[PDB]
RNA sequence: GGAGGUAAAAAUGGCAAA
RNA sequence: UUCCCGGGCCUUGUACACACCGCCCGUCACGCCAUGGGAGCGGGCUCUACCCGAAGUCGCCGGGAGCCUACGGGCAGGCGCCGAGGGUAGGGCCCGUGACUGGGGCGAAGUCGUAACAAGGUAGCUGUACCGGAAGGUGCGGCUGGA
RNA sequence: GGCUAAUCCCCCAUGUGGACCCGCCCCUUGGGGUGUGUCCAAAGGGCUUUGCCCGCUUCCGGAUGGGCCCGCGUCCCAUCAGCUAGUUGGUGGGGUAAUGGCCCACCAAGGCGACGACGGGUAGCCGGUCUGAGAGGAUGGCCGGCCACAGGGGCACUGAGACACGGGCCCCACUCCUACGGGAGGCAGCAGUUAGGAAUCUUCCGCAAUGGGCGCAAGCCUGACGGAGCGACGCCGCUUGGAGGAAGAAGCCCUUCGGGGUGUAAACUCCUGAACCCGGGACGAAACCCCCGACGAGGGGACUGACGGUACCGGGGUAAUAGCGCCGGCCAACUCCGUGCCAGCAGCCGCGGUAAUACGGAGGGCGCGAGCGUUACCCGGAUUCACUGGGCGUAAAGGGCGUGUAGGCGGCCUGGGGCGUCCCAUGUGAAAGACCACGGCUCAACCGUGGGGGAGCGUGGGAUACGCUCAGGCUAGACGGUGGGAGAGGGUGGUGGAAUUCCCGGAGUAGCGGUGAAAUGCGCAGAUACCGGGAGGAACGCCGAUGGCGAAGGCAGCCACCUGGUCCACCCGUGACGCUGAGGCGCGAAAGCGUGGGGAGCAAACCGGAUUAGAUACCCGGGUAGUCCACGCCCUAAACGAUGCGCGCUAGGUCUCUGGGUCUCCUGGGGGCCGAAGCUAACGCGUUAAGCGCGCCGCCUGGGGAGUACGGCCGCAAGGC
């Protein structure tokens, strides 16, 4: 029924990154889709595109993962250490300006709606406006 | 259990339960004896324990340990519910302080005379 | 050879403790 | 080598671990305490209906009867509604008490059995029904927390 | 009864002005203006006096204080679920400064409530205070703001304002004075008495200051206040000396007796100097008053201190109170003696029954110091009510299962509004406290000054990504169509055979049943075992499975009728119609209950026979309800996968049921096993998650007491929730 298409989106994500999968699809959405274009330039994939899935469409979002460690367990690292939705459709979570976390002292990102458009978090104390804290991505 | 359950339910604060019914939670109470005793603990242990029913003046009647070796209460003592159980003695929830009204202090005591009520010897030092 | 599937016997151990 | 006793290894079951000379369940006897029921009794608060009802505001009279400084007016006075409360009658909740009674909790070493834990010697538990000093047994269906 | 004065009361006049009715105009709830009619005013006093001052009257305006109303917030109990007669609304009046059922008559029958009305318990609320990392939890003592009260209860009067603490009236309770008939009083003001209680002060001094009331002023009043007094009650500051001092006295403790500890502690020697004594001595005080100027601005002069001769300054000058808790672990600090499950300790675990670092004493140690401990309470630790920040397979916990009301939540695209939300500006958010700097008391506590800001809410403006809404559309969710499929899904009606028991006939005999061994029992009255025939009920062997179906409970000979759910294909229609679901509603094994029928086998209770110390049981022989049918009840469970439902995602391998295909094989649904990642406390789960998510619901919060008691509902009861 999808009650939240967005947290479908991140976890779709979330459970390709365990796998090591090459990619993953995700239905079509322009919301989501200004979504993926914060986690592309903040470096957690490699990108989207608007393919087509049997007369619907999806968008392939390449992942993108660490160097392949030696020793036990050569899986590599995770770009995408943690990521979860926060503003759930059964709790909205609003924040202003003064009220933005510090999503992993700065080593994170916070993405947030504003009504300047899909912002991050230093982009919304940078603008002055803040909105629905989405979620955060570490 | 989900955010809309917790805004119809809501959670329950736990607001304990006294262990002290000294009728408004009073430090000390004032009570008379009725019937001073000893009685017998429970099974890890065996000794004979003073204990003492004590008429206070809240109306009710419960007992009271008398602490210390030896003591001079009666059947018509004023004494002083101070609190505290005997982890030993079923049915003993209060402490009766020493050296107050009736109850002398526990006679040749040397170290611990502040519990006791015991007054400072004076031997020239 | 796979299910089904073989009892006649019998009570109890004072309390607390490295 | 079936059977008594002791021992070795593997496996299984365990509520046992000062370890089966283990543990453990209920009734009964004694003691303390708390609680429910209980012929009822006592008290607080509150409600409904009625009887009476001061002060006082307001409403009417103000005359066969007073006082008045400007009198188709005022005051005194009288009447009525309301009214604190008092009285009577029935209720509602709560608290305290009561001969006696039901089960409960607690208190080292009392009596009776052996239900459970090892196929615990009747696999156990469970819902219901019946019975039995008691743990409990049996019936019907269920469960694996058993083979 | 009689005089008598005024800023007392009244009448006439004047009317700037104001009030009221009516009309008109602006506005637009009763605001403002205007015209006619009417009505209303008023006080004098003192002096350097026909000139000012203090007052009076009317109206408008300011400033302050208050009345009423509204939005939002404000404890627990649902074992309180219905409440409502001035109750809800209208019309007209009464009343008030003023709206209002505030009150009164009439009419309409409404108003409130699971978003918790009504009722019951409790509580004055806040700024703040305490805690806490924070969020929150607890609190409302001093100070400040608002309220409510003044022995309990009602009521009005005066007045700008009171339903009036030290004003009035009345009733009650109580105390007191009485010539007995009718009078006095209200410390929850300041002290003080008594009572209760674990517990809480001086019947002190002063109006010098600040503030209030009156008065032109002088000044009077102020238990408001300023101070003093008591109390280690809290915090802060300080003292009981300081520097020397023996390889180290005495006493005491331990000792492997050789010595170690108290212990540089003491004595002793220098040095400083609390307390004390003497002299001096305040800041808080400058106005009001007077003089010059006009009793204005400005300038000048004088009076006045409770605390108090007090803090303080200067001189002199004495070695000058130490106590309490603890020493098993948590938790810092160890040895001797006594005692022997005794006496005793104790916050938790726990110590003690002859050698106790846990009792008691001593020595020594640790910790704090005019304090130290204890008891009660609040927060914390407690992330054990988890919003930050918890859980439910087996530890506490998924409702027995469905359907469904409200509610919560909800797919993709594009527009309109901008309610949530976000930004900026403004207003508020009193002071105090808190926080940061600088000051004042010789520091600090205390206090002054300044600065800094929250949130919340009202107003103006903007933004439109997300949530909401309106409108248009789309198909992936969901539903429907067409064609088929399997199944113990459910109800009704009929029907088949095997077997058990009983009756009858034939035949036939000395035993049969039964145990794990025997009896009871049955049988020469002709049993068991065999044949033939008949009745009657219940259950359906093989197929059958680790199988199928249903939401669960559960469902099995066969036939037929009625009927439900589901699956696959075709991708045709509707087009977001969805998911969950407190309450409700219905179903719900067995046992049980009622009413009638039926009753072969089995079989609670019951009776025998054995076993046994005993047997109310296990085993044997009988056997009644029940089991079975029809209707009505009951509503439970190990109602279990001890895993609520829905959707999306994440390796596979293998067995099996059921469709479809270009049917080697693929793909949809369902039932099992093993297992990537992952989870978990472990067992184990693992596309049929106990994984990663999201929506909604139920439930959990240590064990016993207890699924008990009371209350409520349901039931014929048993009993259930
Ligand atoms: N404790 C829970 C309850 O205890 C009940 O049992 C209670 C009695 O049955 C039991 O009595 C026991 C007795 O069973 C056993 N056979 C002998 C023992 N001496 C008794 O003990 C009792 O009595 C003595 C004095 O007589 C007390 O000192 C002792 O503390 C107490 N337990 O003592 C228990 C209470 O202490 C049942 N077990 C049950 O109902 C329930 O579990
Ligand atoms: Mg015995
Ligand atoms: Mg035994
Ligand atoms: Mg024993
Ligand atoms: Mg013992
Ligand atoms: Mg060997
Ligand atoms: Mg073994
Ligand atoms: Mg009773
Ligand atoms: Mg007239
Ligand atoms: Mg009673
Ligand atoms: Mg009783
Ligand atoms: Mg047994
Ligand atoms: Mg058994
Ligand atoms: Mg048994
Ligand atoms: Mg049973
Ligand atoms: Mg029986
Ligand atoms: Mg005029
Ligand atoms: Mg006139
Ligand atoms: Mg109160
Ligand atoms: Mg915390
Ligand atoms: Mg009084
Ligand atoms: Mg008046
Ligand atoms: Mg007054
Ligand atoms: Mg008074
Ligand atoms: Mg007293
Ligand atoms: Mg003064
Ligand atoms: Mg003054
Ligand atoms: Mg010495
Ligand atoms: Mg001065
Ligand atoms: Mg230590
Ligand atoms: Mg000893
Ligand atoms: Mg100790
Ligand atoms: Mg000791
Ligand atoms: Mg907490
Ligand atoms: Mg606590
Ligand atoms: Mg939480
Ligand atoms: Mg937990
Ligand atoms: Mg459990
Ligand atoms: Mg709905
Ligand atoms: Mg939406
Ligand atoms: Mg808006
Ligand atoms: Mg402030
Ligand atoms: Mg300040
Ligand atoms: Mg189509
Ligand atoms: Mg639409
Ligand atoms: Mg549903
Ligand atoms: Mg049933
Ligand atoms: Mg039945
Ligand atoms: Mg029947
Ligand atoms: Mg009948
Ligand atoms: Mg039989
Ligand atoms: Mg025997
Ligand atoms: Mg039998
Ligand atoms: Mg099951
Ligand atoms: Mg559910
Ligand atoms: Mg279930
Ligand atoms: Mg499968
Ligand atoms: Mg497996
Ligand atoms: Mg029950």
């Amino acid at each position: 029924m999808l009650t939240d298409p967005i947290a479908d989106m991140l976890t779709r994500i979330r459970n390709a990154t365990r796998v090591y999968k090459e990619s993953t699809d995700v239905p079509a959405s322009r919301f989501k889709e200004e979504i993926l274009r914060i986690l592309a330039r903040e470096g957690f994939i490699k990108g989207y595109e608007r393919v087509d899935v049997d007369g619907k469409p999806y968008l392939r979002v390449y992942l993108k993962y660490g160097p392949r460690r030696q020793g036990p367990d050569p899986r590599p690292e995770q770009v995408i250490h943690h990521i979860r939705r926060i503003s759930k459709p059964g709790r909205r979570v609003y924040v202003g300006v003064k009220e933005i976390p510090r999503v992993r002292r700065g080593l994170g990102i916070a993405i947030l709606s504003t009504s300047k458009g899909v912002l991050t978090d230093r982009e919304a104390r940078k603008l002055g406006v803040g909105g629905e804290l989405i979620c955060e991505v570490w | 259990p989900t955010i809309n359950q917790l805004v119809r339910k809501g959670r329950e604060k736990v607001r304990k339960k006294s262990k002290v019914p000294a009728l408004k939670g009073a430090p000390f109470r004032r009570g008379v004896c009725t019937v001073v005793r000893t009685v017998t603990p429970k099974k890890p242990n065996s000794a004979l324990r003073k204990v003492a029913k004590v008429r206070l003046t809240s109306g009710y009647e419960v007992t009271a340990y008398i602490p210390g070796e030896g003591h001079n209460l009666q059947e018509h003592s004023v004494v002083l519910i101070r609190g505290g159980r005997v982890k030993d003695l079923p049915g003993v929830r209060y402490h009766i302080v020493r050296g107050v009204y009736d109850a002398a202090g526990v006679k040749d005591r040397k170290k611990s005379r502040s519990k006791y009520g015991t007054k400072k010897p004076k031997e020239a030092a």
